[PDB]
């Protein structure tokens, strides 16, 4: 049997959770539908310098738009990604609510915070806002699901925490759906610069 | 090499959660061990 972790992917509706998990082509073709809970489980394999790791990513069927998710969705979650939309401030405002629900049923599992849709010029939630409200034990990454931008970074960070190996590496990128929008390198360089300065600011 | 290491423990065929040998229903999705 294989090394695998249940990863719960939560965040407001419309933030791009489904679009994001679907970039992993094999995880999409081999996804599994849980009828009793309305969940699609995507087995995402990543190949590390110490062998393969599987993140079984639990993706909702939209139920988050109307209320809290049932406990079964969170049970045995070993890691999580909280997603919000950089073009919608309310999705960031709700991040602590998702955090609370995770810690209630899962406690101190490793968690990554992802701001999605950074490919859009008219960004609203910027590096200053996210780094000002940075919470310890909560790594953050800019991501753009439609462009595959930074796709592997949440999973690499989680794998290091879960394995307890700061030197874990992915030896190759997984097969990803080809980008549907271009991530302008200038925006990427800017948002990356804005994030570094905001983190090393005195 | 330090390759990652992997008895009645069973993986749910439906949702892939690993379950204890003591249980017969999946603790997460409540489906029964095949
Ligand atoms: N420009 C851009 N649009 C995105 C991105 N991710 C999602 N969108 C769109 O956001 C809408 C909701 O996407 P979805 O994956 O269903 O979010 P979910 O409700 O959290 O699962 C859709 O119209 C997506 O096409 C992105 O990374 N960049
Ligand atoms: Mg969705
Ligand atoms: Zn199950």
């Amino acid at each position: 049997p294989q090394v695998q972790f249940k990863l719960v992917l939560v965040g407001d509706g419309g933030t791009g959770k489904t679009t994001f998990v679907k970039r992993h082509l094999t995880g999409e073709s081999e996804k599994k539908y849980v009828a009793t809970l309305g969940v699609e489980v995507h087995p995402l394999v990543f190949h590390t310098n110490r062998g393969p790791i599987k993140f079984n990513v639990w993706d909702t069927a939209g139920q988050e738009k109307f209320g809290g998710l049932r406990d079964g969705y969170y049970i045995q979650a070993q890691c999580a990604i909280i997603m919000f939309d950089v073009t919608s401030r309310v999705t960031y405002k709700n991040v602590p609510n998702w955090h609370r629900d995770l810690v209630r049923v899962c406690e101190n599992i490793p968690i990554v915070l992802c701001g999605n849709k950074v490919d859009i010029k008219d960004r609203k939630v910027k590096a200053k806002s996210i780094v000002f409200h940075r919470k310890k034990n909560l790594q953050y990454y800019d991501i753009s699901a439609k462009s595959n931008y930074n796709f592997e970074k949440p999973f690499l960070w989680l794998a290091r925490k879960l394995i307890g190996d700061p030197n874990l590496e992915f030896v190759a990128m997984p097969a990803l759906a080809p980008p549907e929008v271009v991530m302008d390198p200038a925006l990427a360089a800017q948002y990356e610069h804005d994030l570094e300065v905001a983190q090393t600011t005195a | 090499r330090f390759a990652l290491v992997t008895e009645g423990h069973w993986d749910c065929s439906i949702c892939l959660v690993r379950n204890e040998p003591t249980v017969s229903r999946c603790i997460a999705c409540q489906n029964t061990k095949s």
